């Protein structure tokens, strides 16, 4: 979708400043936890059963980095946000069969963790943002389902 | 012998028999009826000529008979007295001929034949007189 | 090591990479396609424990007239008439009992089973993840290599056409059959005594898939016959339950005997 | 099939027709061409009239013929044998007119025999005729 | 198919079932069923693609009886016969062995030639018929290389006849029923007591006659050295171990001039089928001369099949 | 067929002096006794095995008699003898199926038994008159064959 | 009939066997076949002229398997749901009992109407959808005469729909699986956790509970004398004898608003039929109360049955 | 006695008429049927005749055994080795012989059987000739009389319009229906007692020829085993032949005894 | 479902939140309606602006109907009784409405109390206002 | 009794007992830490207003408190020592709440409370010090 060049701006320049080993992982270990259905997916990680488990898990926050990353592509090009993810669109509709939904429950986990580490500097404008962007990209990671 | 001829010729040990074996004339004959007639019936019946076989004592005349099996009565006379016919060969029922020998006196010529031909169970058919004649005399010839 | 070949090895590497990258996902559906068991196993336990309340009036019952028997075992165990007529109406009753001790345990141990296999299936999964997208992962650094690698220039073209993921899922067949075209030509990977292991975990998982639908199967029909014999209990327990308390008289056998000595 | 009963019968029966089996055979020959013309084509030169005395003397070989079949009865196709070919191959006479005359020659001693036409001869004179009409026939191709 | 009516969400399976016709028979192995693919060929699960053929029946005439003589023939029960009329008005003998073929004699087929005469001389000239006035067209004509010995022709029709209840063949024997005790049933076109060719086909019944009997009848002998023509009328029959004699009829009927080729049938009650036992040779017999004489049909056998393929 | 009057004249004449209670039982009899084959239709007589018997057996003068009559209605209409007949040629063919054959074999044992009464007064001119006459019946006696 | 070839002096007798398309079934004593007549009638041994028909199969879907949580439909392993929206844009449960008719609740029913409003206005105000977005039209709508206490719809097709891999009846039980210890399948239209009307048709398995828990969480009792509304959410569901209740997810999955006319789909694997046990009646329960709760579908049977008949 | 009535009893005596009339021909036909049966079983003796003098070498060879067997009935008759053995080979020779004068004889008596029944079968058909002759011709005088008989006019057609001779055989069933519908109305007949000769004649005639179409069928599978057995014998003749004569010296048990004394 | 550790932890929690549960209030709201606009449509005549005197008093009463939850969390369906009937039938706020605020009042929780905001609370936080937002929705129709 | 509370609860004879027989008094409280702002987390925890039921000899207030479960060390403190703390009725998992009762001297209206929450294992959360301020005093009345 179209952003503002000061949203745009305030969004790498938060973007810039977020831990890139940490930060994706436990957006993915807090959506384990907070919506239990997705370990589903994941149970080949080792136990997923606490928390604790989950967030300490070294599958887990490596596979975070990796989803990290995979938003990271995201903000890199916002206007080819169906392309960046087509083949990302394929693994998950056409082989996996994730439901839609559950990647903008796992976008929505990110944006609070986001919120989690950047305090009041994580703004409601600065939000507003994001919530275009890990939207744009629930969906654009959603098109091959069409 | 010659008071029934067709039971005569049910002897088995006369079928196809030989009677054909010595010296023989050939004399043809007349078979006629009291009228001096031809006997047509007699006529038909009796193979011409006749063989007439030669013996030691008095010569043999050999009559050749068809329809045998419905000849009855035959009886020949010479002078008025019988003669001891006998019945020699005879030839089975697609042929059923009766062959008969006699002896004859040197000097014969005719020949009286009393006979009777009957069919079965059926009528007798008497024949009361048939004249024998042989064309020539009938002599015997001990020499050969 | 040197990854390249002709624009065939390329592409027997290519369809390599897509089963290798491929057993992580298949194996995955496999999983999840034996939740059910694990599900209904559960719920075997659920009906299981009501079932041992359900009955537990007529076990009790028939309790009692085991302990009734034993204070019995001096004067009664020799032809009370209206004693050892008893366990002739107790006929089917424990009948049953030990059929559902047994049936029961039954269902208990295959539900034993079908986890444990379902675990074996669990590690398995997670194992041949690792070994499948290591494996997938090198010999992608010969297909990356063959983007821009001097080329046969047909082999150039032989790269960018390929795909990270196969089209579809995956047999044990299909995947040794990519090993297959890889071993011989190209012994460039010579690499097989590891793709060794991504199948042999492969078939491990598998194997262990199948044992839980085997498995559970079986657990499904000894649940029935324990619901069906757990009938025959209950309403049975009015029955059983005047037959303990029929054996009144033969503590008579001890009151009307044990005060006098 | 002329067995030994037959055989006595023609025998006895054609005997008492005697001499008048030329001037039977005539009488017969004419009945023929009377009662059924097409035997005439056989003669052409004939004359075939009343008492034509070429019918006349020609009824007398036809006569002779069949006194001589009951002369040797017992062998009709040796003594028929020149006349086997006569009709059969050189004048080639259709069967089926022999017939004719057989009956005509059946119609002729009828008349002229009452009292020996008795059925049994009718039959035996019949055969006879029969065992005749065939030999001449036999060989016509 | 007078389409069969649709059904709802429903679709149709075609089959056939192939039947042979009145006096037919069905072969091939070829159970006779045959369905209709997706590839909308007519298939039989046995013999695939193959369809089968309809065969005539023999021995089988639809209403069976139940020459000098008698027994008019007021039915059609020989369906078999044949009349052929040489090129002079000669009527003959011939019964009909397949839808094809018929036997004959070799002398009827000689009458009006040579002995010089070849087969391709004597085709044209014959005229043949079957049934009621039938006229069959004629290809060729072939001979057994003993024609002198075993009296016997074979005529080819120009093309198959239809079978039907007045015509049809007659079957040949496995087993030879030429020994005396059996009865045999003898058609006929040939001449009758006016020695008239006949205006009806007529048949009689004969007992078949012990060949000893035979032989001393027509020669003297058994022995060929006695031998000497004793034959009633002026013609000599064929007589070998390829022939066979018919006796006489109860009522002393026979068979005479063009009842050569007309078949000595015997009627097997068993199995209920009309065989030909025997072909007729001599036809001279009639009233005179004790038996008409056949050769076995049994004997001709592996040269009728062998001529049949050509 | 056609026939001159003096023709019908010698026939018809003749016709008179015929034994009716006779004639046609003796010209039946000998059928029986020459072509032994017809006996076959005839066997409901008695004996027809000897010529005796069968000439002596007393169903067969008085079958002769309706035969001898039904010869008698020919003289009678010659000019029909189709129609007089039609009837007749219905027993004997249609359900009987005797062999037209045996008409005219009949026919002429009957032209026999008659020059076997009459002697030298059965002349050749009146037998060729009367095998028009055996022919014309026979035929009649034959048509619905066809 | 792609026309048999004819064989010489043969002829044809046709059959036809009807057999049922995909996804449907011969109902006919009626062993198929029919023969064609010399009355060219088209004949079955058995019913003679009566057709058979096809009737489409329940409980046996194309692709098999093997709402707040998961499941995502990939297959369409559900052809039995449907999808029915209200007239204010309101989605909500029905489910497909044959080929003419779906089952729902009363609830889902009377959604933008008064208590008042009888079937007949109802009717009209609904959309209908099975399949992929496949509109099916609606004739009439019937009401359980327990309406407030079995909570039950029935609703009439104006025309039957084709039965296929994603559109297809699910079956009524003979048995009775509503005993714990059973596990079922329910698919939905209805809200996720973003309390958003789904994109995608989902399923659950859930256990089914013992009722007396059950009962206790909703109300307080089993007594009635002791019953108040401890439900969870605000509302209360109905429940007696014609309900049972079905548990909360492995993982916490639930059934939420929207869910309710979906059935509770148990898969009998011994005969490998899918039934449908119970409808869902409340719809509530959600992340919040510990069971949704389904009206038994034997309990409802003489009454389906009776109401199809119309 | 006297006939008339209305245009339907005119017909119902025409048809009886007809059928009466008609018996003498049918049964007729139907004795010619079986002339198959008389001459078959004359062939079946003619051959009888044949088997006889066929075998007589080898029942001339047997005879010699049964009378040698005869002056062994002195030293024989106890296990004499090459004699005793001999029955023993012997053994099928005498079986089948047994069976030769069985079922020669079956063949015979099946002949005797066959022409005795064509005979009542051929006296039955003669009476019913006249019977029927009879009865049809006194229906006749009724039908001929009706013919100017006064009339109803639509009866007197109806006469005129009657023929001879029916137009098909005759059953006992179509007969039994012409005297049923004659009974009836129109007891103007009450002949009905000679009606019942005719049929009674006609029943038993057919009676008969069925006898002989079943007896000489039972024949001709006698006759098959008598052709078949016989061939056993003439081909075990040269067996027999030497069988006789090695009874040779079995007689030297006579001649080297009966000198001594 | 909300567990004795959930109860726990969500009032810990919103202890820990304190006299600025009614500044979050707002906070909250604020980001929702700058987040997801179309939830202004429910609010026409409040002055939607930055730190709105009507927004931020608003807050106050959402933030009082939270504190009420979990000051009897026990039951939650009578203490939120007449706020059931106000969304559900009065207002008719759809139901997906609530879970934007859901998520903006676990934005707005999160930056201000990074410390008790550890997984386990997050899982628990989430579910109470599941639990509530449940509610109010539950009589929706 | 007031060592561990969620121990306490664990005794069956207790559960859903009835606590509310005679007379009572219902008077609200404050409940602040050291710095005399609200304790939330027991504000959150504990009913107001309290129920304070008669005796003979002291009144006896009686605590509603939910998450009793999670709760562990509960000890209320009158001048700086010890009351007898005893739990008298609990209400299960739905509920989780714990009744207790202790006795308080007439004239008392600060109380002071050490407690701590534990959830299940885990990390034991101690609270210190908790003013317990009842918005009047407290009287007992044996009148009743
Ligand atoms: C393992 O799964 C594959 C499909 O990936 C299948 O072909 C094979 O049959 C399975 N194993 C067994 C033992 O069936
Ligand atoms: C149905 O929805 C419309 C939407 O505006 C509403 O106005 C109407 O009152 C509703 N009716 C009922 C009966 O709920
Ligand atoms: C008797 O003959 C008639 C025909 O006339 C026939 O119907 C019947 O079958 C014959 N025999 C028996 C035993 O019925």
């Amino acid at each position: 979708v179209h952003l503002t060049p000061e949203e745009k701006s305030a969004v790498t320049a938060l973007w810039g400043k977020v831990n890139v080993d940490e930060v994706g992982g436990e957006a993915l270990g807090r959506l384990l936890v907070v919506y239990p259905w997705t370990q589903r997916f994941f149970e080949s990680f080792g136990d997923l059963s606490t928390p604790d488990a989950v967030m300490g898990n070294p599958k887990v926050k490596a596979h975070g980095k990796k989803v990290l990353g995979a938003f990271s592509d995201g903000l890199a090009h916002l206007d080819n946000l169906k392309g960046t993810f087509a083949t990302l669109s394929e693994l998950h509709c056409d082989k996996l069969h994730v439901d839609p939904e559950n990647f903008r429950l796992l976008g929505n986990v990110l944006v609070c963790v986001l919120a989690h580490h950047f305090g009041k500097e994580f703004t409601p404008p600065v939000q507003a943002a994001y919530q275009k962007v890990v939207a744009g990209v629930a969906n654009a990671l959603a098109h091959k389902y069409h | 012998a010659d008071e029934s001829l067709k039971d005569a010729i049910k002897d088995p040990a006369l079928e196809n028999k030989e009677h054909d074996i010595g010296p023989r004339e050939q004399v043809n004959f007349q078979l006629l009826d009291k009228n001096n007639e031809t006997q047509y019936y007699h006529f038909f019946s009796i193979k011409d000529p006749a063989d007439v076989y030669y013996t030691k004592k008095k010569a043999e005349v050999e009559l050749d008979i068809n329809t045998a099996s419905t000849w009855k009565k035959f009886e020949v006379y010479e002078n008025n007295q019988k003669l001891p016919v006998r019945l020699v060969s005879y030839s089975p029922v697609p042929e059923d001929h009766a062959y008969i020998r006699f002896p004859v006196s040197d000097g014969t010529q005719e020949l009286k034949i009393v006979s009777s031909t009957q069919i079965d169970d059926g009528e007798e058919t008497n024949y009361d007189y048939t004249k024998l004649v042989f064309a020539k005399p009938i002599y015997n010839d001990p020499s050969l | 090591a040197e990854g390249l070949k002709t624009k065939d090895e390329v592409e027997k590497a290519c369809h390599l990479a897509q089963q290798l990258k491929e057993v992580s996902i298949t194996l995955g559906v496999i999983y999840r396609t034996t939740e059910r068991h694990s599900v209904q196993v559960e719920a075997h336990k659920t009906a299981i424990d009501k079932h041992a309340d359900a009955v537990s009036r007529a076990v009790e019952a028939l309790t009692r007239v085991d302990v009734a028997l034993q204070r019995l075992k001096e004067l009664g165990k020799a032809n009370d008439t209206k004693a050892v007529k008893i366990i002739e109406n107790i006929t089917s009753a424990r009948e049953n009992l030990a059929l559902f001790n047994n049936e029961t345990q039954a269902v208990l141990t295959a539900r034993d089973h079908v986890h444990k296999h379902r675990a074996a299936a669990l590690q398995g999964w997670s194992d041949a993840k690792e070994k499948g997208d290591a494996a997938a992962e090198d010999v992608w650094v010969l297909l990356n290599a063959a983007k821009k690698g001097n080329g046969s220039a047909d082999v150039k073209a032989a790269a960018e056409k390929c795909s990270r993921y196969s089209s579809s899922s995956t047999s044990e067949t299909e995947l040794q059959k990519a090993i297959d075209a890889a071993a011989n030509v190209g012994g460039l990977s010579a690499h097989k005594s590891k793709y060794g292991d991504v199948l042999n975990k492969f078939k491990l998982s598998n194997a262990s898939v199948g044992a839980v639908r085997d498995t559970s199967g079986r657990g499904g029909k000894h649940m029935e016959k324990v619901n069906n014999v757990a009938k025959l209990l209950k309403d049975a327990e009015v029955s059983l339950a005047a037959a303990a308390a029929e054996i009144e008289e033969v503590k008579n056998a001890h009151e009307t005997k044990a005060q006098e000595e | 099939v002329l067995s030994p009963a037959d055989k006595t019968n023609v025998k006895a029966a054609w005997g008492k027709v005697g001499a008048h089996a030329g001037e039977y055979g005539a009488e017969a020959l004419e009945r023929m061409f009377l009662s059924f013309p097409t035997t005439k084509t056989y003669f052409p030169h004939f004359d075939l009239s009343h008492g034509s005395a070429q019918v006349k003397g020609h009824g007398k070989k036809v006569a002779d013929a069949l006194t001589n079949a009951v002369a040797h009865v017992d062998d009709m196709p040796n003594a028929l044998s020149a006349l086997s070919d006569l009709h059969a191959h050189k004048l080639r006479v259709d069967p089926v007119n022999f017939k004719l005359l057989s009956h005509c020659l059946l119609v002729t001693l009828a008349a002229h025999l009452p009292a020996e036409f008795t059925p049994a001869v009718h039959a035996s004179l019949d055969k006879f005729l029969a065992s005749v009409s065939t030999v001449l026939t036999s060989k016509y191709r | 198919c007078p389409k069969p009516p649709e059904i709802a969400h429903g679709y149709v399976e075609h089959s056939v079932r192939y039947q042979c016709k009145n006096y037919y028979k069905l072969r091939t192995e070829g159970d006779g069923v045959y369905t209709l693919n997706n590839e909308k060929q007519w298939i039989n699960k046995a013999v695939g693609d193959k369809l089968p053929e309809c065969e005539a029946v023999c021995g089988k005439p639809k209403n069976p009886a139940n020459i000098l003589g008698g027994h008019l023939d007021a039915k059609g029960s020989f369906p078999w016969q044949a009349k052929m009329v040489s090129h002079h008005n000669l009527t003959t003998g011939a019964t009909l062995i397949n839808e094809q073929w018929l036997l004959t004699t070799a002398k009827n087929l000689f009458l009006n030639h040579s002995e010089n005469a070849t087969a391709k001389d004597i085709a044209p000239t014959l005229t043949l018929y079957v049934g009621k006035k039938q006229l069959v067209e004629i290809e060729k004509v072939v001979l057994h290389p003993n024609y002198s010995q075993v009296d016997i022709g074979l005529i080819k029709l120009k093309q198959k006849v239809s079978v039907n209840e007045r015509v049809m063949p007659i079957c040949l024997p496995s087993k030879d029923y030429a020994e005396v005790g059996r009865v045999g049933y003898v058609s006929g076109w040939g001449r009758n007591a006016n020695f008239k060719f006949t205006d009806h086909l007529k048949y009689v019944m004969l007992p078949v006659a012990d060949q000893d009997q035979c032989i001393r009848h027509y020669e003297g002998s058994t022995v060929p050295e006695k031998k000497t023509p004793k034959s009633p009328v002026g013609v000599q029959p064929i007589l070998n171990e390829h022939t066979f004699c018919a006796g006489m009829s109860k009522y002393q009927e026979d068979t005479c001039y063009g009842d050569a080729g007309s078949a000595f049938a015997v009627h097997d009650l068993e199995e209920d089928t009309w065989y030909a036992t025997g072909i007729l040779s001599f036809d001279k017999s009639c009233a005179v001369a004790e038996y008409g004489v056949y050769v076995k049909v049994t004997s001709i056998q592996d040269w009728v099949q062998k001529t049949i393929a050509e």
